[PDB]
RNA sequence: GUGGAGCCUGCGGCUUAAUUUGACUCAACACGGGAAACCUCACCCGGCCCGGACACGGACAGGAUUGACAGAUUGAUAGC
């Protein structure tokens, strides 16, 4: 269900909810106002990683963990420039926490679903 | 009763024209209407320099502006007096109405 | 020219929810007077909004102190596609 | 920072602080009744306001 | 030979003596002017006038602070510090010993280049 | 034109990468313990650090300094 | 009357970092609405800063980099 996915990130973008850069997700992981986050992988970063793991599993965080950060720029879609064609170079973005307003959505719940199972 | 009305203008014959025809009004519908009291108009005075830099002459302007006050104080109720009012005014004229 | 991100999408939407925009050329301006509930001194509107024109968003005219915009439709179709709005949905020149 | 240096100089008074809305000069701005307007707008906009040549 | 003496006044007991007061002693538009106020750009002048006095060795003069002020009367608050009054391209070194107040600190560094007629 | 002083050069950041990975500290089991002062402010209850200068404390966003 | 006289203002000359720069019968010379302390202001002098838009490069959300509380010669609470 990744058109889903990209499809409730592409209205978390338009509704203005996500809390994003690993900094701004601390902020948000300690003020608790993650509902989800996801972590770049296959990356040298023995201790960023196992950090964020850890903080996330500190109190009520859910994980998803994503292969590549050139991957997840491209998902997340921040510097789409020149949008009659593809992004031209893409930057690789490692994590982000999803503050959800706009909660009310099939694919939402259908990953809350997949979750449950 | 008695609601006093106060028509100020830049231009007269505007002036002079409109509350002629609402005090002509007046007449008709009528009411006690106190004539248009001409107050004495007022004139604002300037004096400008025609030139660009300092040097050509030193030309003065005596500049004149005229603004003319009438009024009209009527003994009658509200609804009447809006009925004459809403009609019968012209663009240069300014009218204010105080309701006591 | 510092924007904060809160202006870029706050004032992207003024100039959406009014199409057309007017404003005084003044630099010496702590606020802006037609606009003055929000502080937005005007030299950060005008900087803006001369780096739109720039860009071809804003039709432009000059008037003893103060500049006139008129928002062509190219503004007010970019405007709803960075805010991801609505179709349905207009500012009020638009709206009847 | 820059918010306490951009404006600094104080404006309070004399035909260099106010100055024309049209020009932003300091030139014979006509300050009675709050016109605020140098000798050349002001020849320049007489007749729209309203000044008119009676003597 | 002796301490000096404003009007009634030694130079100690002007030294410890409040401003105000010492405005009351001094000349109108002097007393006005301590009536009236210094602003950020005297008060930083004071504070480095104490650095400058603090750092200063006994038989030297403190170090130099600068101020455009040349406008500006030089107070017993002052005395006993150096100031470099600004003429505009370059700052002029005062040492303000007691006599100085009641003076500007635009006095030693003037602004006209004082004339000679016959140059060439 | 030849001049007296050399070019100013701009402030080079000092650069880390993932810098955020030293504010937090590693353990094998599964835990953070934020060690230094946090800030009671509501946007950063906890997590984020403040300066850990050589002589006295400060915080970074909303700039504050706290003297010895 | 003025002119001689003391002085107002505007002007020449000089010097100056700069005295932005204009005019010499009328039609230059309290002229630039020129009563400019700063501002004006241009001119000049130290140093910042970009208010070098926009486009495209790079850059990079593992945070580009402005703003940024310290101490240091600084007018100044310019991270200059
Ligand atoms: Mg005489
Ligand atoms: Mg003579
Ligand atoms: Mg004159
Ligand atoms: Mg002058
Ligand atoms: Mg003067
Ligand atoms: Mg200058
Ligand atoms: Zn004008
Ligand atoms: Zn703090």
């Amino acid at each position: 269900v990744n058109t889903a996915l990209q499809e409730v990130l592409k209205t978390a973008l338009i509704h203005d909810g996500l809390a994003r850069g690993i900094r701004e997700a601390a902020k948000a992981l300690d003020k608790r106002q993650a509902h989800l986050c996801v972590l770049a992988s296959n990356c040298d970063e023995p201790m960023y990683v196992k950090l964020v793991e850890a903080l996330c599993a500190e109190h009520q965080i859910n994980l998803i963990k994503v292969d590549d950060n050139k991957k997840l720029g491209e998902w997340v879609g921040l510097c789409k420039i020149d949008r009659e064609g593809k992004p031209r170079k893409v930057v690789g973005c490692s994590c982000v926490v999803v503050k959800d307003y706009g909660k009310e959505s099939q694919a939402k719940d259908v990953i809350e679903e997949y979750f449950k199972c | 009763h008695r609601i006093r009305i106060t028509l100020t203008s830049r231009n007269v014959k505007s002036l002079e024209k409109v509350c002629a025809d609402l005090i002509r009004g007046a007449k008709e519908k009528n009411l006690k209407v106190k004539g248009p009291v001409r107050m004495p108009t007022k004139t604002l005075r300037i004096t400008t320099r025609k030139t660009p830099c300092g040097e050509g002459s030193k030309t003065w302007d005596r500049f004149q502006m005229r603004i003319h006050k009438r009024l009209i104080d009527l003994h009658s109720p509200s609804e009447i007096v809006k009925q004459i009012t809403s009609i019968s005014i012209e663009p240069g004229v300014e009218v204010e109405v105080t309701i006591a | 020219m510092l924007m904060p991100k809160k202006n870029r999408i706050a004032i992207y939407e003024l100039l959406f929810k009014e199409g057309v925009m007017v404003a005084k050329k003044d630099v010496h301006m702590p606020k802006h007077p037609e606009l003055a509930d929000k502080n937005v001194p005007n030299l950060h509107v005008m900087k803006a909004m001369q780096s739109l024109k720039s860009r071809g968003y804003v039709k432009e005219q000059f008037a003893w102190r103060h500049f006139y915009w008129y928002l062509t439709n190219e503004g007010i179709q970019y405007l709803r596609d960075y805010l991801h709005l609505p179709p349905e949905i207009v500012p009020a020149t638009l709206r009847r | 920072g820059h918010q306490q240096l951009y404006w600094s100089h104080p404006r309070k008074f004399g035909q260099g602080s106010r100055s024309c809305r049209v020009c932003s000069n300091r030139h014979g701005l006509i300050r009675k009744y709050g016109l605020n307007m140098c000798r050349q707008c002001f020849r320049q906009y007489a007749k729209d306001i309203g000044f008119i040549k009676l003597d | 030979f002796r301490k000096f003496t404003y009007r009634g006044v030694d130079l100690d007991q002007l030294l410890d003596m409040s401003y105000e007061q010492l405005m009351q002693l001094y000349s109108a538009r002097q007393r006005r002017r301590l009536s009236r106020g210094l602003r950020r750009k005297q008060h930083s002048l004071l504070k480095r006038l104490r650095k400058a006095k603090k750092e200063a060795p006994p038989m030297e003069k403190p170090e130099v602070v600068k101020t455009h002020l040349r406008d500006m009367i030089i107070l017993p608050e002052m005395v006993g510090s150096m100031v470099g009054v600004y003429n505009g391209k370059t700052f002029n070194q005062v040492e303000i010993k007691p006599e100085m107040i009641g003076h500007y600190l635009g006095e030693f560094s003037i602004t006209y280049k004082p004339v000679k007629h016959g140059r060439p | 034109k030849s001049y007296t002083t050399p070019k100013k050069n701009k402030h080079k950041r000092k650069k880390v990468k993932l810098a955020v990975l030293k504010y937090y500290k590693v353990d094998e089991n599964g835990k953070i313990s934020r060690l230094r002062r946090e800030c009671p402010s509501d946007e950063c209850g906890a997590g984020v650090f403040m300066a850990s200068h050589f002589d006295r404390h400060y915080c970074g966003k909303c700039c504050l300094t706290y003297c010895f």
